[PDB]
């Protein structure tokens, strides 16, 4: 069983330092690239940092560039994130996500359980049209979001990722390039798009399909998420 | 390597190549030898330091900071012409002959003749082992060395008879750049690993001499 | 005696085959290679703009 | 003799590498001066010309260093 | 003794019937078709990373992914476009003689002298490649594994027999017997219902996967058959032998159509492959170079060359865009 | 008023001969032709087939290039010997640079080949033998070192016009040129004779010691080849360096100086230069064509 | 005019006994350069014998000057 668990959250004062650990058990940790994604309260997901397999390539978000640091302990199957100075903006549910990159891979399949951190008191912009969509079961629903640049590379691949965050759970990958269904997701989900406009369709909607849908681009770092579309029933 | 995903794919490929080259480095300190010979000829009990590991059998004993890998091809019971080219790069050939078997001696000679003159093994030196001196020494007194070799004419002593068998095996060489390193072994011999080690080192010099252009 | 019994049985089935003249078979193989000839990037070189290699 | 004609264009002594003087006598009539320059040329100089006399003295003084 | 006479007369009946069907040779009917000229093919990619002889190679169904096995004990999956290594699978036994790729891209079966067909799973949840199943039951070296589905594979061995396996259970569902020598190659028909196996008895015979019956046998070669491949329409196949000759046999006529022998060729054929159209018959030879034969006129339509050692495997993509060759010099080259 | 008389205080005039000139021209032309043909054949044999390109092949290719360049420069040197340097300062500098660079490269490549053989034989079974697969970088470093050591020839050479002698492509380092020339002679005799000689002697002595102890059937031929290589190197280079050291000692007054000895030293220098020039022709036979591989290649190419 | 690869001074030693300039007929002076480190003075005597004088010695300058002055007349 693939399992990512994070610990180290809690209430800390501004200006202090905290360390978050993401221990992995159930997959070859030494071959996966691990990301840090944080979700501010009722605002949405946001990419933070990424370390490549073997600790070769390291990237940080512009918001916390030079302030955070990421380290990798392959023999211990643990991923760390040491934060130097914390403002009131750092409070969020930090997730731990694994990613493997090769021809035809799924680099955002599994998300960690997330830990809650509380602090006391150019880029590709992706926009989602709406924020709440009421619908009844059995009715097809279409979700669409745009982007600044054209995500269609010259290689023919479009780098768009669709995630679903059920209430009280962690985001789950559904479509990882434009229309490639993830592993284990129902076949009713389907995706399309053309360069800068993309659509996600859910035929024969079921009761468990409710939640917040996020569309993300992987064309170029830093990674940017959408506003977030919520399905209501 | 323009896209962000393709940049990591190139990083994965380069990480794979590093382990591929690293494994090749660790695969250059071992000597690959080939075991041949008739059945019940001691081809599985040459060195008492076995450390073995139906089909192909490997043996990976080490000696003097050098790794010796012995491949036993017996038991395949198929046509040798189709899989003997896999061992084209072995350092040497180890041949085991039982001197006490007067009926399989002609069978062993056919095996040696075919292997020595094979097109793939035209340059691989052969380390020939003549086993069971004591058993042969007692056998010759009871039965002279004439039923197996009617052409024998010299004295019936052990020294001439054993050397006569050795001459027949080396008469099948018929090739240059190949040297046959013989040795007489018995059941209670422990220095078989030493004999193999000096022969292998001697074979490497001959190949290195040809590569360096000295010969 | 029990080894070659199946040998003649196999030859019995191999002899009862609805065979076709090689003249018709040769034409059929010629038609296929001529029909699917526009879709062979090896017989006729592909344009450099449509060459993945 | 060893000289026929003499250069009529004064030149700086700095190019004079080797000097040779042959006094008049049974062999010839006028004293001959042969100079080998830095560029390999050989020149014959008339001793009666003032510039030749000054050049010879300058070369002699330089060579004494 | 009486059955021996019955065996002989049955051969005479087949030969007379086979000869009566022959009216005109293949090279006599297509004498008016214009030649294809010179097929000059240039090396587009050079795949390096193997540290030993390359013995097998198979193309992916998407014509982009490759697989190659070598004596070094490594199993490498290549990205044929950008020359990137997708996977590197360490084998248990370094003596691998054949290596196959699944039609769905999920599995890879790749085995050899260890008498075991090892099947590896690529799309695992743990991120690594694991040995899903090891098939055992052959008493001789293995050759030409070929996937039928994700749970069904045909294998060939030196036991003078081929086998049909079930990957899930692991038991030998069907066994095909009839050869009198080591079986060196097999190829699966496009309609995935028949296949032909070339053995060392200088005979290739058509077998049925559903019934396990030797429907027909084909003769004519003077030495052992080393490779085999169907015509793209699944009505004919071409073989390569140590006789340095290639031959084209028709399943419906039960007779060879033409031979692909050249006076300058001495060494035998190692691999046989066809183009997408069924006009260029590519064959690998032991003299380090591959030849392209016009399958209708037996004319050498160019030579690939380039390799330094014996070419041990050939491969043509499903779309026919490129040809991959492997040799004992530890290099794969992609031609177009 | 008494005649001073002469009591051996007389100018020592050099002696000139013309037979030596014609002989030198013939020898230089023969050497040029032989070196050109041999080095061209070696290059063609190595470069025709890319299969089996070993370390020795790379070393022999570099050595062949060096020898070919040396031989290509020889003819202008022969003409200069005939009639002194009339070709100008720029050609003097360029030709001298090329000649000295190729000389240093050849010597250092011989030393590198000796080290390679030492590693290949003495340490055949050890893990140090794996360190000889750096042929390209080692050859590049040797070429760079030769270029560095040949700079003084480029910087301090020009045409010198003397009186007793014809113009010479000599060194002009100032009023004190003799002493600076004597010092600069240290490099050719240290990185050109002593260091390569010691390296070769050590390597080949240990190689012979290991070979004599082995039981191969080819030990004798390899030993004879090693002896031939060492003796060829000595015969080619020892006399010239000995005469050069004798001249250096004579100038420094360590040994007495007289006109007879000066003339003898000049004659010996000329003879030894002629003798040492033969390495460009003898290298292809000694190192390349004494091997079975190259002979078989040459036979195959002519098919 | 021959050719040589080593250029040497034309005088090994020098005459040391002063003598009257009347015995000099021909003079030659060679400035120091690449060939030699010292200036060289070579004089023909009355009977044809050649001598090497010391360029730096006191009397040599006087003798050379007197010879040149007398010849220049």
């Amino acid at each position: 069983d693939v399992q990512l668990v994070e610990s180290g959250g809690g209430l800390v004062q501004p200006g202090g330092s905290r360390k978050l650990s993401c221990s992995a058990s159930g997959f070859a940790f030494s071959s996966f690239g691990m990301h840090w994604v944080r979700q501010a309260p009722e605002k949405g997901l946001e990419w933070v940092a990424y370390i490549s397999s073997g600790s070769g390539t390291i990237y940080y978000a512009d918001t916390v560039k030079g302030r955070f640091t990421i380290s990798r302990d392959d023999p211990k199957n643990t991923l760390f994130l040491q934060m130097t100075s914390l403002r009131s903006e750092d409070t969020a549910m930090y997730y731990c996500v694994r990613s493997i990159y090769y021809y035809g891979s799924s680099p955002f399949d599994f998300w960690g359980q997330g830990t809650t951190l509380t602090v006391s008191s150019s880029d590709i912009v992706m926009t989602q049209a709406t924020s709440s969509v009421p619908v009844t079961p059995g009715e097809s629903v279409s979700i669409s979001c745009r982007s600044s640049k054209s995500l269609l590379h010259s290689n023919g691949n479009t780098y768009l990722y669709w995630f679903l965050q059920r209430p009280g759970q962690s985001p789950q990958l559904l479509i990882y390039r434009m229309s490639n269904l993830a592993s284990g997701v129902p076949d009713r989900f389907s995706g399309s798009g053309s360069g800068t406009a993309f659509t996600l369709t859910i035929s024969r909607l079921e009761a468990e399909d409710v939640g917040v849908y996020y569309c993300m681009q992987h064309l170029e770092y830093p990674l940017t998420f959408g506003a977030g579309t919520k399905l209501e029933l | 390597t323009l896209s962000a995903e393709e940049r990591a794919a190139l990083e994965r490929s380069k990480a794979i190549e590093k382990n591929l080259k690293e494994d090749g480095i660790s695969a250059a300190k071992d000597v690959k030898l080939l075991l041949l010979g008739a059945d019940n000829s001691g081809k599985s009990t040459i060195v008492k330091q076995m450390k073995i590991i139906t089909g192909i059998v490997e043996t990976h004993f080490t000696f003097k900071n050098l790794h010796f890998r012995l491949f036993d091809v017996g038991g395949q019971r198929s046509e040798r012409k189709k899989w003997i080219h896999c061992f084209e790069d072995v350092t040497a050939i180890i041949f085991c002959v039982d001197l006490s078997d007067y009926n399989r001696m002609h069978e062993s000679l056919m095996l040696f003749d075919s292997i020595c003159n094979n097109k793939f093994f035209i340059d691989t030196s052969i380390i020939l082992f003549l086993n069971k001196k004591d058993l042969f020494g007692e056998k010759i007194k009871k039965s002279p060395l004439t039923i197996c070799f009617p052409e024998y004419t010299g004295p019936n002593t052990y020294e001439d008879a054993a050397a006569y068998i050795q001459a027949q095996f080396e008469s099948k060489n018929r090739s240059p750049n190949k040297e046959i390193y013989c040795h007489m072994t018995c059941a209670t011999d422990t220095n078989n690993a030493q004999v193999i080690f000096d022969a292998v080192t001697d074979i490497i010099i001959a190949n290195n001499l040809r590569g360096c252009g000295l010969y | 005696i029990a080894q070659a019994r199946k040998l003649v049985e196999q030859l019995k089935m191999e002899a009862n085959i609805d065979r076709i003249k090689v003249s018709k078979a040769a034409a059929d193989l010629m038609a296929y290679c001529e029909a699917h000839a526009k879709e062979d990037p090896l017989l006729t070189p592909v344009p450099a703009s449509e060459n993945p290699f | 003799c060893q000289c026929i004609k003499t250069y009529s264009k004064p030149f700086h002594p700095k190019f004079i590498k080797e000097l040779r003087v042959i006094e008049s006598g049974p062999h010839c009539a006028n004293t001959e001066i042969i100079v080998k320059l830095s560029d390999g040329r050989e020149l014959c100089l008339d001793p009666k010309e003032n510039w030749v006399q000054r050049v010879v003295e300058k070369f002699l003084k330089r060579a004494e260093n | 003794d009486q059955l021996r006479q019955e065996a002989e007369q049955l051969k005479n009946q087949i030969r007379d019937a086979r000869k009566a069907c022959a009216d005109a040779t293949l090279s006599q009917i297509t004498n008016n078709i214009d030649p294809v000229g010179r097929i000059q093919m240039r090396t587009r990619r050079t795949l390096r990373g193997h540290l030993a002889k390359i013995y097998a190679m198979h193309w992916g169904t998407d014509s982009r992914l490759l697989v190659s096995a070598s004596q070094d004990g490594k199993l490498i999956i290549w990205d044929s476009y950008t020359t990137n290594k997708v996977h590197a699978i360490p084998l248990r036994s370094s003596w691998v003689m054949t290596c196959a790729y699944a039609p769905s891209g999920n599995y890879v079966a790749c085995g050899g002298l260890d008498n075991i067909c090892s099947i590896y799973n690529l799309k695992t949840r743990e991120g690594n490649v694991r040995v899903s199943r090891e098939l055992a039951g052959h008493t001789g070296y293995l050759s030409c594994c070929r996937f039928l589905d994700d749970n069904q594979i045909v294998t060939s061995s030196g036991d003078t027999t081929c086998a049909l396996w079930d990957i899930e259970t692991g038991q030998q569902t069907t066994t095909f017997t009839g050869h009198t020598g080591d079986v060196m190659s097999l190829s699966l028909a496009p309609d995935t219902r028949l296949f032909v196996s070339g053995a060392c008895d200088a005979s290739a015979k058509l077998w049925d996967v559903r019934e396990g019956m030797c429907r027909q046998t084909f003769t004519g070669h003077e030495s052992d058959i080393n490779a085999i491949c169907f015509f793209p329409n699944g009505n004919a196949f071409a073989t390569g032998s140590d006789d340095a000759t290639c031959r084209l046999f028709d399943l419906r006529a039960d007779q060879e159509l033409m031979t692909y022998s050249h006076d300058n060729i001495i060494c035998g054929i190692t691999s046989v492959s066809f183009s997408k159209s069924g006009r260029l018959l590519l064959a690998g030879y032991d003299d380090f170079n591959c030849n392209v034969w016009d399958a209708l006129k037996a004319d050498r339509a160019g030579v690939l060359a380039g390799h330094d050692n014996r070419v041990s495997c050939l491969g043509v993509t499903d779309d026919g865009m490129a040809v991959a060759t492997g040799s004992w010099d530890s290099f794969l080259k992609i031609w177009n | 008023t008494l005649p001073p008389f002469l009591l051996d205080a007389a100018p020592c005039e050099p002696e000139s001969l013309e037979i030596n000139k014609y002989f030198v021209v013939i020898i230089y032309a023969l050497v040029f032709l032989l070196s050109l043909l041999g080095n061209s054949l070696v290059m063609l044999v190595i470069l025709y087939s890319r299969v089996g390109r070993s370390v020795t092949d790379v070393y022999l290719l570099n050595l062949a290039l060096a020898d070919l360049l040396f031989a290509l420069t020889l003819p202008i040197w022969a003409a200069s010997k005939v009639n002194g340097w009339i070709f100008g300062t720029f050609l003097c500098k360029v030709v001298s640079l090329l000649k000295e660079v190729n000389f240093y490269s050849g010597i250092l490549l011989l030393a590198c080949i000796s080290v390679d053989r030492y590693l290949a034989i003495v340490h055949a079974t050890r893990t140090l033998t794996q360190k000889r697969y750096l042929v390209k970088f080692i050859c590049l470093s040797i070429w760079g070192l030769s270029l560095l050591l040949a700079l003084p020839v480029l910087l301090f050479r020009r045409t010198v016009y003397s009186s007793n002698v014809s113009p010479a492509c000599y060194e002009d380092m100032g009023n004190n040129t003799a002493n600076w020339r004597m010092l600069l002679r240290i490099l050719p005799q240290s990185f050109g004779f002593i260091v390569p000689l010691l390296i070769m002697l050590f390597c080949y002595g240990f190689t012979l010691r290991t070979l004599f102890k082995a039981h191969m059937g080819q030990k004798h031929r390899a030993m004879r080849v090693i002896f031939a290589v060492v003796l060829i190197f000595l015969l080619c280079w020892l006399p010239y360096n000995l005469v050069l050291l004798a001249d250096t000692l004579m100038r420094t007054q360590v040994i007495q100086e007289t006109c007879e000895r000066r003339n003898h030293i000049d004659r010996a220098l000329d003879a030894t230069e002629i003798l040492g020039i033969l390495h460009s022709c003898l290298n292809p036979l000694i190192y390349a064509f004494i091997g079975q591989k190259f002979r078989h290649g040459l036979l195959k190419i002519l098919a």
